[PDB]
RNA sequence: GCGAUAACGAACGAGACCUUAACCUACUAAAUAGUGCUGCUAGCAUUUGCUGGUAUAGUCACUUCUUAGAGGGACUAUCGAUUUCAAGUCGAUGGAAGUUUGAGGCAAUAACAGGUCUGUGAUGCCCUUAGACGUUCUGGGCCGCACGCGCGCUACACUGACGGAGCCAGCGAGUAUAAGCCUUGGCCGAGAGGUCUGGGAAAUCUUGUGAAACUCCGUCGUGCUGGGGAUAGAGCAUUGUAAUUGUUGCUCUUCAACGAGGAAUUCCUAGUAAGCGCAAGUCAUCAGCUUGCGUUGAUUACGUCCCUGCCCUUUGUACACACCG
């Protein structure tokens, strides 16, 4: 009962999602729960948008792994 | 006819039945294209008598494979011998010996099953035990 | 309560107030015979 | 600073359950100094095992 | 002319391939075409028993067995010649079933 | 192992 | 392990005792010609019977034999 | 380099093969050199394999376990718990995965980083037990190279699956962080703290 | 994609005299509820015209109401009879499908025909020990 | 060169086809699709109750394809799945009988399916039409 | 149906026929010793090779005994056990 | 087995032997197996190509793969070592197989107060034998629950749950005037289940038993969570004369402990252990159980007498009903 990772994307995780993922060697779904204390549920929908807009350029793709990485 | 050779490659239980005939190069799965042979993660077990030599050993002749028992490795592991076991008897019948043998040497030197099905059987089980080995837990 | 049914309908369980007792183990010269008849060596004699 | 033994002689098994074997070594350096050690592992000839310390010879265990 | 089938069972090889080779013998001298023998697969007959007739002692098995074979044969004849040679080749340890 | 009792 | 029994060691040596010019330093000859010498009921017994038979006579060229 | 034309059209990726045979076609072998001589003997790297996974028969002899692909042995290692015996393919999925991992993190070689933790993670000296019969009693002796090759393949596994047991941290990743870390000397990482552990009590009783 | 909001969110919730936590996916957080299951509201998540892909704090509170009329009136919005709690009833016969608090007293009801009637099923209730056939003699340690 | 059904990786077709036979929309989806269970070892419905019946009825037309005659009792083994008994082991249980029954029925009577000889349900003329057309349509991309 | 009757060739070699023939003998209160060995040299007669005959139970006593007449060679194990 | 030898040569057991697994493009044939051709036909590109169906008259060929019958094939074969240079063993080469080639069946001399008169029209003795302890039929029981223990199954989550999509094994079973088998294919039912036909007395049909793990794609996101399905209610069917003490299943609902197990202790060395399913059995209904089979498939030894057990020798004996003396 220690978790309490947020579901819901506020204003405030939402500029501070898009400005650190840049600032990232390696992201995953588990990452953004362990660092920016989204859900995995939201880490899932919040990587999957980035990738579309340019941030992230994907190292590989599965269904019980996404490996991603920059693309800057 | 033409430069048709009829084999077969067996693992555990599968059995693929491989026939390759002179012509362009075709190399079917019951049917299907190679390239989408399941699963994913072992499709280049399928493709090392390919690459092991060369895509070029296969232009001249057109494999399709009928594969039936065994799993789904084990249809992987015998259609893989099939097309190696099939080649190497092709270049025996209507090429020289020596790029038949020379096949051998290469097939042979990275993989021991590519020309030679393994005999590896399912132990049978013995009563006393849930397996070959295994028997019920004793208690004093 | 004539019916063996009404006295089930009102009687309590008390089966977790008593404590079961410690030990239960309720289930010896195997060689020694207990039949009193020994056998004769002209027993022997005569049958075998 | 660690050391390394080429073993050169399987000599048979030590310990109280056979499960380490006595194994004669030689030094890949300064081939002299053999020295009688233990080792636990599966051990064929010319097996260049390292040695942490090489100040004390190997026994019968116990 | 006709086209008749003859099935042969047994539980024996031996007496059941000697059935099978002198009626094949039957139809080489004898200028009659001849499909035949087809072995089929054999089915073996198990039960799994207890050895023990009362239940106490170790737990092992009794792995009983019976092999049964089927050969059957097709053939292209008359009714006559066909009849008189599984009366030639009669032997116990066969039954012979003739079907057109 | 029981000495059948009648009743009626 | 390996080791062959009494009975496929001392009928292979009763045979180069009495055989001994027509055996040969190969298997395949001496597999067929103990086929043809001894009544063997089963063929993995005169193929232990046999193997015995060519390594004494492999013993037998490199030096004096015991017992034969 | 020239692209060969066939009836049933072979992809590009997998023509890439024939020049040199390579780990799943992204990763190979020839830049990778083991950091330690008494393990070369027994670590296998000089066969390239497309995939960690042969079905072979190396429980056969004795030391035929050193001929078998070390990246097939560190997935033989991940199968365990009951739960995952006989699941090779989903083991394969979990490394190949991890290897892609290893290399976005330092951009060294994954394969590289699997033979690093490896000599740092194969316990050197490790003290038997000596006991007469149920009395304590430890005595320290060495360790073959085939007992330090495996002995790091085993340790090494196991780090992992801890470290993702009630982790939402995936296997893969820990896997991934398994290997590079232990690469590098990690005190921080596990099978580092037990090798040092496993060596030191060596150093009590010698 | 990604969207954001502020003040709408509803952390805690009061649906039929109980409460439901905002941060679970409404459609397993409407299981919370005594007498619903997954099963059961999944099918009238839908019928509410609601995609499960919402929190409960994200639904408006239209969609509350839209919400517990399809629990309180189930066959009123072509929910299956079978799909419900106790269809057939004892007294009148029609199909029920029962909520948070009314299961425990109408199992009361329940509980209390079938003592009046003193059967055997009724009495082991009053025991407290198994009624479907369960053997007792090793296994009813608890 | 001339691309059939076989030519195409299994589970990407379904993700073209299914689109398309849903935006076709002649195939005649029941009342309770919405309502019922696809397995009896299943515990939950389909996650896409929009879809479900139209992306399981691309895979039940190609599944159609590649065999021959095939009913809707074999229909249901196949896509039956283990049952999570609870305590006792999994068992291999049959899906729906029904939907199986309307889901050849749907394709029946929009020309893809018909009744075949001796049991099952073979293709029909216009079936091989658009089925190798979808493949087509579906590896060029 | 039709049954026809035929004599063995060899009595002794038979060991069905001497089982119910030593029947015969036992039951006529013959000692046993007398009566063993009266078909043991029988079927040593008829040439078999080996014959076994054991006879255990109760004779004028309550323990119960077992005494076995083995005579001439035997084969115990395998395949041919049930071949001769 | 070699070797040593007051012993020499033998017999039983072991091993040999039989059944099964692996090899056979080398024979013998197979429309109840398959293939390739050839017709007849269908799709897509139009290259003449690629994928199906059909042909118990296309009155085609073949047995590579499927089946079984006659055989061959391995005998530690060749070579390095080690050893008494002997029996053997260890490393390589070839080989289908170089661990007793793999697994089992059989399995010695006497014996045990081991177990069964609860399998026999197998029995000796004691008891009963007509108000029968025979038999039959009715209603209940072996399930009954303060408790200790054993063989196991679910699980304790993420290598994971579901929801879709891929879709591959092998051992086996089957009826007629019955008293009902396997039951397809179709048609209803959410399901379970219901109806109408047919085939198969059997490599034909049930059945390719299209099994699950597993593969891929999404939802869940460490929460006793959607991991787990105990306790409990309602309704719907089948089985059987008869299901109440719920036969069994299904639908909804009810959401229990369990967050990896103390002291101890069990099985196991290669397709083995461990997971994952299916069949036959007891069966009118019921399988968390055995007996078999097959899928995926390892870690580490290939050594020792440290624990235990047994065997052998020496030794001691006042034991021989043999230390339960």
């Amino acid at each position: 009962d220690k978790a309490q990772h947020i579901v819901i994307l506020d204003q405030e995780k939402y500029d501070r999602i898009l400005k650190d993922v840049p600032t990232y060697k390696y992201v995953s779904v588990s990452v953004l729960v362990d660092r920016l204390k989204i859900g995995g549920s939201l880490a899932r929908v919040a990587l999957r948008q980035l990738e579309e807009d340019g941030i992230i350029t994907p190292v590989l793709k599965h269904s019980k792994q996404a490996i991603y990485t920059r693309a800057q | 006819s033409t430069q048709s050779v009829q084999t077969f490659g067996k693992k555990k239980t599968a059995t693929a039945v491989a026939h390759v005939k002179a012509g362009k190069g075709l190399i079917k799965i019951n049917g299907s294209p190679i390239t989408l042979v399941q699963p994913e993660i072992l499709r280049f077990k399928v493709y090392e008598p390919l690459t092991l030599v060369g895509l070029d050993k296969f232009q001249g002749i057109d494999i399709r494979v009928k594969v039936t028992g065994g799993g789904h490795v084990s249809q992987v592991y015998a259609i893989r011998q099939a097309i190696a076991k099939g080649l190497v008897a092709y270049h025996q019948k209507y090429v020289d010996e020596a790029s038949k043998n020379e096949l051998k040497k290469i097939f042979a030197s990275y993989d021991k099953t590519l020309l030679v099905a393994d005999s590896r059987r399912m132990e049978p089980k013995k009563f006393g035990g849930r397996g070959a080995r295994a028997r019920f837990q004793k208690s004093y | 309560k004539s019916p063996t049914g009404n006295e089930a309908a009102l009687k309590n369980k008390n089966f977790n107030k008593d404590v079961a007792p410690p030990q239960s183990t309720a289930t010896p010269f195997d060689r020694h015979s207990r039949t009193g008849k020994t056998d004769s060596k002209k027993k022997l004699q005569q049958g075998w | 600073p660690v050391t390394l033994a080429k073993v050169i002689k399987v000599l048979g098994r030590t310990g109280s359950r056979g499960g380490v074997t006595q194994v004669r070594v030689e030094f890949l350096e300064d081939a002299s100094r053999t020295i009688v050690r233990n080792v636990k592992g599966p051990v064929r000839e010319n097996d260049i095992l390292c040695l942490m310390e090489s100040e004390r010879e190997a026994r019968r265990l116990r | 002319i006709h086209k008749i089938r003859i099935t042969l069972t047994s539980t024996k090889v031996k007496q059941l391939e000697n059935v099978s080779a002198n009626i094949i013998r039957n139809a080489a001298q004898y200028n009659i075409v001849k499909k035949g023998p087809v072995r089929m697969p054999t089915k073996v007959l198990k039960i799994t028993t207890r050895k023990t007739p009362n239940g106490e002692g170790s737990k092992t098995w009794d792995a009983y067995e019976m092999r049964i074979h089927k050969r059957v044969i097709d053939l292209q004849a008359p009714a006559s010649t066909v009849k008189r040679i599984t009366q030639i080749t009669i032997e116990p340890g066969v039954d012979v079933e003739v079907t057109i | 192992r029981k000495k059948k009792v009648y009743t009626t | 392990g390996r080791v062959r029994t009494k009975t496929v060691k001392r009928a292979s040596k009763v045979l180069i005792e009495r055989f001994y010019p027509k055996l040969t330093l190969d298997f395949e000859t001496n597999k067929r010609l103990t086929s043809e010498i001894a009544v063997i009921q089963s063929k993995r017994l005169r193929n232990k019977i046999a193997g015995y038979t060519t390594h004494l006579m492999k013993r037998i060229q490199k030096g004096p034999v015991r017992g034969i | 380099l020239q692209v060969v034309e066939l009836a049933t059209t072979i992809p590009l990726d997998v023509q890439e093969a024939q020049r040199e045979v390579k780990l799943f076609n992204k990763w190979s072998f020839e830049d990778v050199e083991v950091k330690d001589v008494s393990l070369v003997d027994y670590i296998q790297i000089r066969n390239p394999v497309f995939v960690s996974h042969t079905a072979g028969k190396y429980a056969s002899k004795r030391f035929r376990k050193a001929q078998c692909p070390i990246v097939e042995r560190l997935t033989n290692s991940l199968m365990m718990n009951g739960r995952n015996n006989g699941k090779k393919l989903k083991a394969v999925r979990i490394v190949k995965h991890a290897l892609e991992i290893i290399h976005v993190l330092t951009e060294q070689n994954p394969i590289q980083v699997v033979v690093d933790a490896i000599v740092n993670s194969g316990a050197r000296e490790d003290s038997t037990r000596i006991g007469s019969s149920g009395t304590v009693r430890r005595q320290a002796v060495d360790v073959s190279p085939l007992r330090r090759v495996n002995q790091a393949i085993a340790l090494l596994t196991i780090g992992a699956r801890e470290a993702s047991f009630r982790n939402i941290k995936t296997i893969a990743e820990c896997l991934a962080e398994e290997l590079i870390n232990a690469a590098k000397g990690s005190s921080t990482s596990y099978a580092i703290k037990k090798k040092d552990e496993l060596e030191r009590v060596a150093k009590s009783n010698r | 994609l990604v969207v954001q909001e502020q003040g709408s969110f509803q952390h805690i919730l009061r649906l039929l005299n109980t409460n439901i936590d905002g941060r679970i996916k409404i459609m397993y957080a409407l299981t919370k509820i005594r007498g619903v299951g997954r099963r059961y509201a999944n099918l009238v998540c839908k019928k509410a015209d609601v995609e499960l892909t919402k929190r409960a704090g994200e639904l408006t509170q239209e969609e509350l109401e839209r919400i517990v009329t399809i629990m309180q009136n189930p066959t009123n919005y072509k929910i299956p009879a079978w799909f419900l709690n106790r269809q057939k009833d004892q007294v009148d016969g029609k199909d029920y499908h029962v909520l948070a608090n009314n299961l425990e007293s109408k199992l009361r009801d329940d509980l209390e025909r079938l003592k009046k009637i003193r059967s055997h099923r009724g009495i082991r209730h009053f025991w407290g020990l198994k009624v479907r056939g369960q053997h007792t003699k090793t296994t009813s340690r608890g | 060169p001339g691309v059939s059904v076989r030519d195409v990786p299994a589970q990407d077709f379904i993700n073209a086809y299914a689109q398309f036979l849903q935006r076709q929309g002649k195939l005649e989806v029941p009342g309770y699709v919405d309502i019922v269970k696809t397995s009896a070892g299943n515990d939950l419905p389909p996650q896409e109750a929009e879809t479900w019946f139209y992306k399981r009825a691309a895979s039940i037309a190609r599944h159609i394809y590649l065999r021959k005659q095939v009913g809707v009792g074999a229909l249901n083994k196949l896509y039956g799945g283990a049952k999570n008994r609870g305590f006792r082991p999994h068992k291999h249980v049959d899906a729906s009988g029904s939907i199986n029954r309307k889901c050849v029925q749907a394709l029946q009577k929009i020309g893809v399916l018909e009744i075949s000889p001796k049991g099952g349900r073979r293709i029909s003329e216009n079936g091989q039409r658009d089925l190798d057309r979808i493949a087509a349509q579906t590896l060029e991309e | 149906i039709a049954i026809y009757a035929e004599r063995v060739e060899e009595r002794g070699l038979s060991a069905a026929v001497q089982a119910e023939a030593l029947k015969a003998k036992l039951l006529s209160g013959l000692p046993i010793r007398r009566a063993a060995y009266g078909v043991l040299r029988f079927a040593m007669g008829a040439g078999a090779k080996g014959v076994e005959v054991v006879i255990s139970g109760k004779l004028r006593a309550a323990r119960a005994k077992s005494q076995k007449y083995a005579d001439g060679f035997m084969i115990h194990s395998g395949q041919p056990t049930r071949d001769f």
